[PDB]
């Protein structure tokens, strides 16, 4: 029993993580290419590592061992295949007949979830049955959003060059912060307090912080603001191919990996899964081989 | 601590005040 659970969890982000690879026609994170030859190159080494603390660690029953492997391996093919995906788009758009298109000012989907969190959260505090908990717990969400819209505020007054813009984004962000300041000055006022005039008060301190949300939703939906599609062409299909199959063939190899040790750590007496076990070790290091060579021949 | 829950949780909203 212990050391499956590692073993289902890891599964699970391979599961997760391997959507990346299904469409890799935009930028995933800020890696250059050559940050994407180190990521790879690191998580190799991490990988390499891992995949013998895994074969050891079952065969020898060192299971809380067994597991710190399989976590440290789950986390480094992730890793890989952040990085090979990126490099693929990165691959695709180099093509001449791509267009890079560009990117937003804010990621419109966490956006949307803060600002839905705190209306959501300012809601719950205003509840009548609601308990002064509850107040508190509520308030924890605001802060936690509010720092993440200010956060996403100051990065795209970063990335624009227009200069009202720049300024507008502070200013929506400042107006965010400072009423959730006020907020929660208002439920750390209450104590011993659990009146029907807090209760009251509390509600209205949440209308200014609603309004400032709303102001900055209104905002940053000017279409100036999106982000515009690349367009890969299809010779830059063809070209992140070696890529995208190399990094989906370690995943495929990696969940059989896992699985076997998953068997193997409950009873590592089990010559077959042994040769299992290895054969996908080994796929996965050839799989990690061609895709770096590929990362470097498909060079942009 | 609630002053210091609150602070980790507020992140880095003083770039913004400050600024």
């Amino acid at each position: 029993a212990p050391g499956q659970k590692e073993c289902d969890n890891a599964l699970r982000q391979l599961e997760t993580v391997r959507e990346l690879l299904e469409n890799p026609v935009q930028p995933i994170n800020d890696m250059s290419y050559f940050g994407c030859l180190d990521s790879v190159m690191e998580n190799s080494k991490v990988l390499g590592e891992a995949m013998t603390g895994i074969s050891q660690n079952a065969k020898n029953g060192n299971l809380p061992e067994f597991g710190d492997a399989i976590a440290t391996a789950s986390k480094a093919l992730c890793g890989f295949t952040e990085a090979a995906a990126q490099a693929a788009y990165l691959v695709g758009v180099s093509d001449p007949n791509s267009q890079a298109g560009q990117q937003g000012l804010v990621e419109p989907t966490q956006f949307a979830r803060a600002n839905q969190a705190i209306q959501m959260a300012c809601q719950s505090l205003g509840e009548p049955g609601c308990t002064q908990a509850q107040v508190l717990s509520a308030a924890t969400i605001v802060a936690k959003h509010t720092s993440a819209l200010c956060n996403s505020c100051r990065l795209a007054s970063a990335r624009t060059a227009n200069p009202t813009a720049k300024r507008q984004f502070v200013q929506s962000a400042k107006e965010v912060a400072n009423s959730t300041a006020n907020l929660v000055k208002t439920i750390k006022a209450l104590d011993g307090d659990f009146t029907e005039e807090n209760r009251a008060q509390c509600r209205a301190a949440t209308a200014p912080l609603l309004e400032a949300v709303d102001n900055l939703s209104a905002f940053a939906s000017n279409p100036e603001f999106s982000s515009v599609p690349a367009q890969i062409s299809p010779e830059g299909r063809a070209a992140m191919e070696p890529i995208v199959i190399s990094a989906k063939t370690m995943l495929e190899s990696a969940g059989g990996l896992i699985q076997t040790a998953r068997a193997l750590a409950v009873n590592p007496r089990d010559p077959p899964r042994w040769s299992v076990l290895a054969g996908h070790s080994r796929t996965v290091s050839d799989s990690i081989k061609k895709l770096i060579t590929s990362m470097r021949d498909k060079a942009p | 601590d609630i002053d210091q829950m609150f602070s980790t949780l507020l992140g880095e909203l003083d770039l913004l005040l400050q600024s």
